[PDB]
Formats: C-alpha cells, structure tokens, sequence
C-alpha cells in the first residue's frame, strides 16, 4: 500500500557502560522503524568488514499504512571501542542501501 | 521586567540550551548597587587649524 | 535467583528525538518492572514497555521518548529495576561533557 525509505538510528553505550570481567563487552542497537514493506535486511559493518558472529537480530514485530519494527543486537569489546572503531549498521530495503556511521569522537 | 525589579539589584540568570555545548553555561546581569551619581560634563573641541589645510 | 544487569543506552556523540533503551537481562523469574526517571522525579507518560521475551533466562527491553534539547542539557536519567524486592538504579550522562 506504500513504499517509505527506513530510517536507521544507532544506539551506543555510554562512558560508563561496560562492565564484567575484563575485557568487558557491550551490546550496539540498530533499529529501522516506520518502514514499509515488513521485508527487511539488517547487517553489521565494522570498519568496513562484515561481522559475521557475535549478532543476534529480533524478528520483525508489527508497531493507515501498515508499519513494522526490528531490533538488532551486536556484542562489542570495550577495548575495539577505544580504538576509535568506527561502527556502521547496513539496512537493505527494497534494493536500497542505508548506512549509518557512529564514533566515540566528539 | 520591570524597571523597579533592577533598581533593585536582582540577580538573573541566562541559560543557553545548545545541542553542541554538552554544558549549559550560566550568564549573570545584574546591576552594580552601592555607586554613586555624578553630573556628566559635556566638552566639545573644535578641529585645529593644524588640520584644516588638505581640505 | 539473580540480580538483572542494568544497561542504559545513550545517543550516540555526533547527533541521532531519540530513545532511551534499558535492558535487563540473565534474571529470574519472568515478572519483573522497570520504570523510567528524570532528575528524580517520577515519569508518567512518555515510557512504554515491550513485552518480555524468551532469549532459561528472559530479556525485557523499556523505551523511552525524550527530546535532543532536554537530553544534552545534562539531565539525569535513572533506569529503576525492581525484582524479588531489590531496587537497582543507573545514572548516565554526556560523555562529551
């Protein structure tokens, strides 16, 4: 009934947000929202290279034009985080390509 | 405000909320009580004669 | 018997409103609330919660709206986990500050 270009938003830990045993690990959230149709394909990209472990991606729940939801899930290492890695989100929608850079750079 | 509220030597605060600056900064104007008044003299000075030949 | 983890998520440092996501993870049982802070004051409305799903242990995930103008003046948001009685509270700010 509509075609709507997703829109990608990155979540990242804060200062404080790492914990455990050393090394500690984090977790990154990619989530496309407000999309249409429910086909969707979401992908990790670490410094230009494919993660291909350590993700875990939530099925595709429903939220007038139909809308959906997903959630994606990325364990990241603290001391990857303070190399200044830079982490990008791949979202493929219908043959288009969305990427989203984020860094702890200010 | 009011014109008596500064006479009477409020302290007020501007706070800024920019995106950029993770610190909202604190300005205070506030006018200085305990000054005394004095009568402005007015001089007014003619141009020398030491100027007044380029024309 | 275990204590969730707590995790706060933050926006990232060069720009995106957004969402803040708290997690509670490894904890048992099922039933469990999480509830949203803003400078010590309790939030009525603009918080809502997914319902609890089954990574046994469960995963329970919280959003909350907030505005760009209203996170980066230094606010504080505290995530509240209470389980089997015990009140778990994490604090987060700007990094960049």
């Amino acid at each position: 009934v509509a075609e709507m270009n997703p829109n990608v938003n990155v979540f990242v830990p804060p200062r404080d947000g790492f914990s455990g045993p050393a090394p500690r690990k984090s977790k990154l959230i990619c989530e496309a929202t407000n999309f249409t149709p429910k086909p969707i394909t979401v992908s990790w990209l670490k410094d230009g290279k494919l993660v291909e472990s350590g993700f875990t991606t939530d099925p595709v729940t429903i939220e007038t034009p139909q809308t959906y939801k997903v959630i994606s899930t990325l364990t990241i290492s603290e001391i990857d985080w303070l190399n200044l890695n830079v982490y990008t989100c791949r979202v493929d929608h219908r043959g288009l390509t969305f990427l989203k850079n984020v860094s702890s750079t200010c | 405000i009011c014109e008596d509220d500064w006479n009477s030597g409020e302290r007020f605060t501007c706070t800024v909320t920019h995106t950029d600056l993770p610190s909202p900064l604190k300005q205070t104007i506030s006018r200085p009580k305990g000054v005394a008044l004095h009568r402005p003299d007015v001089y007014l000075l003619p141009p020398a004669r030491e100027q007044l030949n380029l024309r």
